[PDB]
């Protein structure tokens, strides 16, 4: 809940997305991964990170 | 939801953590200071009479 929520500097978010990064390549799920670099974007990496 | 990847997400994030947590800052810079070697007076010539 705390300790860096929502208000956080745009240098942290690096660190939070490599952990989804590292798991979006786990051989059996290149749909998902496919359809997020092909279509960045419309669809930018923090909304889909915050939903 | 498959059960090993997280399991290696934990180890990565742990060995991430505590590699980032082993290193130590430590300087040996050394003084500004000089060294002052000998040295002599050089005396100037003069002229005397009387």
């Amino acid at each position: 809940p705390t300790r860096y929520g929502t208000s956080e500097s745009i240098d942290k978010f690096k660190i939070a997305w490599e952990n989804v990064e590292s798991v979006l390549n786990m051989e059996g799920n290149d749909f998902v991964k496919t359809i997020m670099y092909a279509y960045e974007d419309n669809f930018p990496k923090k909304d889909f990170y915050m939903m | 939801p498959n059960d090993e990847a997280t399991i290696k997400a934990l180890d990565n994030v742990i060995k991430q953590i505590e590699a980032l947590s082993v290193i130590v800052n430590r300087s040996e810079k050394a003084d500004d200071a000089q060294i002052l070697g000998p040295n002599t007076y050089k005396q100037l010539l003069e002229h005397l009479f009387s």
